[PDB]
C-alpha cells in the first residue's frame, strides 16, 4: 500500500473511545475484550512476545521504542527478585490527552493488556501510575478493576490460566516528571520524581530495585486485540516500521477539536480536515503545527501541506510524532508568545536535579519572555540556539531535549517574526 | 442499540474517599506481598 | 515558600491524627506494597492527611513520617515537590485554570478574567469568606476540551466567560454542579457529529486468528 | 582473567568490570572535572560537569556513573568533550553569585578553579540571577546558599556518612533548595566535614569566617589528640598563628575526615 487512512471502524482497537457505550466489564465483553484470554497465557511469553514483535507496535508514550524488542528484555530466568510490569499513565504532556479516554471509557482494555503483557514479561503485578489529576478516571479504573478481580480475570489463577497476577492504581501527586520512566518509578518508591541515570536499566533494576518494564497506557491497551487478531493484522496498517492504528488529539485553532483513532501514516491534512473540521479560518488560515505535542518542534504550514503522521515522516520534517497530539496555530497567533509559553512550563516542569535544565531552562525562560516584547538584540537569537544545544543531549533524562526542542523549531521557523519583534521595539524606544 | 447518549455517568456522585474506599475494597483480593527481608533499608 | 516558619496555626504541636477510618485506609495502602518498602506509600498516605484535613501542616507531615516510620525530612521533600499539596490552607473550592499554550490558544485568559472578576481576586488569593482559591496550573490533560478548570476533584470542560460564572452561582449556593463539558458534547468526540465508530462495535471473537 | 581493556584517548588500561569511566581515566593519571562525584559518596550524577565523549558514540556520557565497556575509547579532551564542560560550567555560573572577594572558598574553590580550567573566559548571562535565603543550621557551619551549586554532596554525606537524614532538597526546579525545610540545627560529632565536601562556599567554617585566604597559610601534616583514633590532620598557620584545622587523608585511620571537636 501506498496511502494511509480512512481506517473502518471494524478495525479501530478502541471502540468506546467516546464513551457511548457502557465502560463496565459486561459493556467490555459484549465488545470482545476478555475473550480467549486464558488462551493467549497459555500460549506462554514467546508466543505473546512474538505477536507483539510482529505486529510492529512502537511505543505509544512519545519516544516510539519498538515494543516487542524492550518487552523481551524481561524474557529471562527469575533471580529472585519480583517482576513488575508498571503502566505509564501519568498523562502530562501538554496537548495529549488520549490515555485519558482509555482508562476512562475503555478501563477494561487497559487491565487485560496488563495482564496479557505481564505474562509475557513474567510480572508478577502491575503498577498503574495515573496522574494525581484523573480522580474520577482512577475511581473509574479501580471499579474496572474490583470487577475483574471479582469475575476471577485477574488475580489469583488469573482467567483460570494458573497465573497470579495483581493490578494497583497508584495516583501522582502533581508533576510532569513523573511520566518519565525512571522517574515514574522513583515516584512510586516514596520519593521525589527524580529521573536515575541508565544503566542500570529498568528491566535489570527497577522499581523496588526489581526488573521492571514501563510501559505507555496506549502501549498496553492494544496488546490483547494484537494477540487475539494477530501481528500481521496490525502491521497491515501504516508504512513499513510505522505500523498500527494511532489514537491522535487535535486541538487548539480547529473547528471541532477532538480525540480520534485512526491509521499511522495518515496525512496531517487529512487529519485535521477529516476528524477536526479543518483549519480555524480555512486551510490557508494555518500558521503552525505542533505534532506531537509540546515536546516535538513545530512545523510551519509549507511542510504540513504534505507531511505524513508517523515516527519517519516526522523525523524527516525535523520533528517528531511523539504523543500525536496536534496543536494547531492559525496565522491570527502571537506564535512567539506560544512557544515561550511552553517554555514556561518546562521551567514549572523541570525537577531541578541536574544542571543543563535546572540552569538552562530557566534561562531560555528568561529570554524567551524577552523575545516575546522585543526587548532583544538579534545576536541573541543565535546565542539562545547554542544555550538550546548546551541543554540537549547534556542532562538525565529526556525534559531537558523536550524544552530545547520547541525554541529549536521556532528559531529554525520563525527567524523573521523574532527579529521582526526586535526591530519593531527598538523604534519605539 | 444507542449511540446518542453518554454511558459514563457514575462519576458525577464520586466524593473524596472514593477511590481509597475501592482501594480498601479490593485488599482481600490481593496476592501477598513480596518480602525483601528485612523491615527498611535502614535495617 | 519552600521553608517553613513556625506559627501558632502551623507549627509541630498543631492538632493533627487521622481518624479511625482513615487508619483502616492507610493500612490498604501499605499493604499494596513489598515488604520492607513501606516508604513507597509516602504520596499516597501524604493525599490522605490533605483529604481529611484541607491542607498539610508541618504536623500532618510528622505524622506521616512516623506512621511509616521514614525521616521527617523525606516527607518534607515529597510535601515540597509535588504540587498538589497544599502546605497553606486553601478555599473550600480550589479552583485550578489551566493556562498552558493549548487552552491558552482557546482563551484561556477569557476564563481566568472571568472568574476574578466575580469572585473580586486576584490569583493566589483566597476569598475572604474562603471558600475559593484561584490558581492557574499546567496542562490538565483535557486540551481536547480547552478552555477548562479543574475545582477540587472534577473537571469543567469547553468553558466560555458565561459557563464558568454560572459553575461559581452553583457551588456559592451550596449545589454542586456536574462536571464535564459545558458546550453540547459529553466528552472528546469531534462536535457537529461523530466523525468514527458510527456503526455497532463487533462482538466477542471478531477477527480472531487461527490457532486461539 | 576478569580485567578488560578499555583505552583512554588510545592509550590501553586493564579495569575490573564495573569501574566507571571516570575511574578508568585516574589510572592514567587524568582527573576528570566533577562537582557532585565524590569517591566515598553514592554516585550521584547530576551536576553533568564529568560529561566525556566516548569514540564512535554519539552522546556524551557521565564518567562518574557510566561504566566503563570493554574496547571503549574515552576522549577526554575531545572537541566534543570540551564544548560539553564548557556548557555545564555556563550554566553553573549563571545564577552564582559575584562572590569571591567576599566568600572564604575564594583561593580554593573548585567552582574557580575549574572554571579557569575548563570553563569559558566570559558571560553571555544578560538576566538576573537567583537569590535564595539563608539556613540556620547551628554554630559551627555558616550557610550562604545563594553559592550553593545543588551538587548534593552534603545531603549524601549526612545521610550515609552521618547517619543523620536532616538534609534535603524542598521545591523543584530552579527554586530547588537545599536545607532541612523546618529550623533545624545539623549538630552531629561528624557535621563539620560538610565543609570540606562542598564544593563551594555555600557552607564555610563559622569560626574560621574572614580571617584567612588559602594561599597565604602554612600548612603542617600533624595528628590529632582530642581522642585515641589518632586522626591525621593539616594545621593551617599564618605569620605564627594556628588558623584552622583540615583532615588529612589516611585509609587506614580518619579516611578524610575528622571529628567536631577535632575540627
Ligand atoms: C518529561 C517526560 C514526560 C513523559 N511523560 C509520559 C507520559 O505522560 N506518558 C507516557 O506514556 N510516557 C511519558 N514519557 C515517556 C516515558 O519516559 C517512556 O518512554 C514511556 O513510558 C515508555 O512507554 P512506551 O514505550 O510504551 O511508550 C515521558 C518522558 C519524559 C522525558
Ligand atoms: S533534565 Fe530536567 S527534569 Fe530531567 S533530570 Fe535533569 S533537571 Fe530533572
Ligand atoms: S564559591 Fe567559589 S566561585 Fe562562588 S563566590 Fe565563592 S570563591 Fe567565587
Ligand atoms: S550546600 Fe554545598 S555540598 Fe550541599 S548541595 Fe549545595 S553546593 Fe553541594
Ligand atoms: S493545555 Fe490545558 S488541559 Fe492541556
Ligand atoms: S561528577 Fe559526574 S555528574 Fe557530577
Ligand atoms: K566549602
Amino acid at each position: 500500500k501506498t496511502s494511509f487512512g480512512s481506517l473502518k471502524d471494524e478495525d479501530r482497537i478502541f471502540t468506546n473511545l467516546y464513551g457511548r457505550h457502557d465502560w463496565r466489564l459486561k459493556g467490555a465483553q459484549s465488545r470482545g475484550d476478555w475473550y480467549k484470554t486464558k488462551e493467549i497465557l497459555l500460549k506462554g511469553p514467546d508466543w505473546i512476545l512474538g505477536e507483539v514483535k510482529t505486529s510492529g507496535l512502537r511505543g505509544r508514550g512519545g519516544a516510539g521504542f519498538p515494543t516487542g524488542l524492550k518487552w523481551s528484555f524481561m524474557n529471562k530466568p527469575s533471580d529472585g527478585r519480583p517482576k513488575y510490569l508498571v503502566v505509564n499513565a501519568d498523562e502530562g504532556e501538554p496537548g495529549t490527552c488520549k490515555d485519558r479516554e482509555i482508562i476512562r471509557h475503555d478501563p477494561h482494555k487497559l487491565v487485560e493488556g496488563c495482564l496479557v503483557g505481564g505474562r509475557a514479561m513474567g510480572a508478577r503485578a502491575a503498577y498503574i501510575y495515573i496522574r494525581g489529576e484523573f480522580y474520577n478516571e482512577a475511581s473509574n479504573l479501580q471499579v474496572a478493576i474490583r470487577e475483574a478481580y471479582e469475575a476471577g480475570l485477574i488475580g489469583k489463577n488469573a482467567c483460570g490460566s494458573g497465573y497470579d497476577f495483581d493490578v494497583f492504581v497508584v495516583r501522582g501527586a502533581g508533576a510532569y516528571i513523573c511520566g518519565e520512566e525512571t522517574a515514574l518509578i522513583e515516584s512510586i518508591e516514596g520519593k521525589q520524581g527524580k529521573p536515575r541515570l541508565k544503566p542500570p536499566f529498568p528491566a535489570d533494576v527497577g522499581v523496588f530495585g526489581c526488573p521492571t518494564t514501563v510501559a505507555n497506557v496506549e502501549t498496553v491497551a492494544v496488546s490483547p486485540t494484537i494477540c487475539r487478531r494477530g501481528g500481521a493484522w496490525f502491521a497491515s496498517f501504516g508504512r513499513e516500521r510505522n505500523s498500527g492504528t494511532k489514537l491522535f488529539n487535535i486541538s487548539g485553532h480547529v473547528n471541532n477539536p477532538c480525540t480520534v483513532e485512526e491509521e499511522m501514516s495518515v496525512p496531517l491534512k487529512e487529519l485535521i480536515e477529516k476528524h477536526a473540521g479543518g483549519v480555524t479560518g480555512g486551510w490557508d488560515n494555518l500558521l503552525a503545527v505542533i505534532p506531537g505535542g509540546s515536546s516535538t518542534p513545530l512545523i510551519p504550514k509549507s511542510v504540513c501541506e504534505t507531511v505524513l503522521m508517523d515516527f519517519d515522516a516526522l523525523i524527516q520534517a525535523q520533528t517528531g510524532l511523539g504523543t500525536a497530539a496536534v496543536i494547531v496555530m492559525d496565522r491570527s497567533t502571537d506564535i512567539v508568545k506560544a512557544i515561550a509559553r511552553l517554555i514556561e512550563f518546562y521551567k514549572h516542569e523541570s525537577c531541578g536535579q541536574c544542571t543543563p535544565c535546572r540552569e538552562g531552562v530557566d534561562w531560555m525562560n528568561k529570554v524567551m519572555a524577552r523575545f516575546v516584547r522585543g526587548d532583544a538584540r538579534p545576536a541573541e537569537i543565535d546565542s539562545l540556539w547554542e544555550i538550546s544545544k548546551q541543554i540537549e543531549g547534556h542532562t538525565i533524562c529526556a525534559l531537558g531535549d523536550g524544552a530545547a526542542w520547541p525554541v529549536q523549531g521556532l528559531i529554525r521557523h520563525f527567524r523573521p517574526e523574532l527579529e521582526e519583534r526586535m526591530q519593531q521595539f527598538a523604534q519605539q524606544h | 442499540f444507542d449511540n446518542t447518549t453518554y454511558k459514563n455517568l457514575q462519576h458525577h456522585d464520586y466524593s473524596t474517599y472514593t477511590f481509597l474506599d475501592l482501594n480498601l475494597d479490593l485488599s482481600k483480593f490481593r496476592m501477598p506481598q513480596p518480602s525483601s527481608g528485612r523491615e527498611s533499608p535502614r535495617h | 515558600l519552600f521553608v517553613h516558619r513556625d506559627t501558632p496555626e502551623n507549627n509541630p504541636e498543631t492538632p493533627f491524627d487521622f481518624t479511625p477510618e482513615n487508619y483502616k485506609r492507610i493500612e490498604a495502602i501499605v499493604k499494596n506494597y513489598p515488604e520492607g518498602h513501606k516508604a513507597a506509600a509516602v504520596l499516597p498516605v501524604l493525599d490522605l492527611a490533605q483529604r481529611q484535613n484541607g491542607w498539610l501542616p508541618i504536623s500532618a507531615m510528622n505524622k506521616v513520617a512516623e506512621i511509616l516510620q521514614v525521616p521527617p525530612m523525606r516527607v518534607y521533600e515529597v510535601a515540597t515537590f509535588y504540587t498538589m499539596y497544599n502546605r497553606k490552607p486553601v478555599g473550600k473550592y480550589h479552583i485550578q485554570v489551566c493556562t498552558t499554550t493549548p487552552c491558552m490558544l482557546r482563551n484561556s485568559d477569557s476564563i481566568l478574567e472571568a472568574i476574578q472578576k466575580k469572585l473580586g481576586i486576584k490569583v493566589g488569593e483566597t476569598t475572604p469568606d474562603k471558600l475559593f482559591t484561584l490558581i492557574e496550573v499546567e496542562c490538565l490533560g483535557a486540551c481536547v476540551n480547552a478552555p477548562m478548570v479543574q475545582i477540587n476533584d472534577n473537571y469543567y470542560e469547553d468553558l466560555t466567560p458565561k459557563d464558568i460564572e454560572e459553575i461559581i452561582d452553583e457551588l456559592k449556593a451550596g449545589k454542586i454542579p456536574k462536571p464535564g463539558p459545558r458546550s453540547g458534547r459529553f466528552s472528546c468526540e469531534p462536535a457537529g457529529g461523530l466523525t468514527s465508530l458510527t456503526e455497532p462495535p463487533k462482538g466477542p471473537g471478531f477477527g480472531v486468528q487461527a490457532g486461539l | 582473567s576478569n580485567l578488560i581493556e578499555v583505552f583512554v584517548d588510545g592509550q590501553s588500561v586493564m579495569v575490573e568490570p564495573g569501574t566507571t569511566v571516570l575511574q578508568a581515566c585516574e589510572k592514567v593519571g587524568m582527573q576528570i572535572p566533577r562537582f557532585c562525584y565524590h569517591e566515598r559518596l553514592s554516585v550521584a550524577g547530576n551536576c553533568r560537569m564529568c560529561l566525556v565523549e566516548i569514540e564512535k558514540a554519539p552522546k556524551v556520557v557521565a564518567a562518574c556513573a557510566m561504566p566503563v565497556m570493554k574496547g571503549w575509547n574515552i576522549l577526554t579532551n575531545s572537541e566534543k568533550t570540551k564544548k560539553a564542560r564548557e556548557g555545564v560550567m555556563e550554566f553553573l555560573l549563571a545564577n552564582h553569585p559575584l562572590d569571591c572577594p567576599i566568600c572564604d572558598q575564594g583561593g580554593e574553590c573548585d567552582l574557580q578553579d575549574q572554571s579557569m580550567m575548563f570553563g569559558s573566559d566570559r558571560s553571555r548571562f544578560l538576566e538576573g540571577k537567583r537569590a535564595v535565603e539563608d539556613k540556620n543550621i547551628g554554630p559551627l557551619v555558616k550557610t550562604i546558599m545563594t553559592r550553593c551549586i545543588q551538587c548534593t554532596r552534603c545531603i549524601r554525606f549526612a545521610s550515609e556518612i552521618a547517619g543523620v537524614d536532616d538534609l534535603g532538597t524542598t521545591g523543584r526546579g530552579n527554586d530547588m533548595q537545599v536545607g532541612t525545610y523546618i529550623e533545624k540545627m545539623f549538630m552531629s560529632e561528624l557535621s563539620g566535614n560538610i565543609i570540606d565536601i562542598c564544593p563551594v562556599g555555600a557552607l564555610t567554617s563559622k569560626p574560621y569566617a574572614f580571617t584567612a585566604r588559602p594561599w597565604e597559610t602554612r600548612k603542617t601534616e600533624s595528628i590529632d589528640v582530642m581522642d585515641a583514633v589518632g586522626s591525621n590532620i593539616v594545621v593551617s598557620t599564618r605569620t605564627g598563628e594556628v588558623m584552622r584545622i583540615l583532615p588529612r587523608m589516611h585509609e587506614d585511620i580518619n579516611e578524610e575526615w575528622i571529628s567536631d571537636k577535632t575540627r
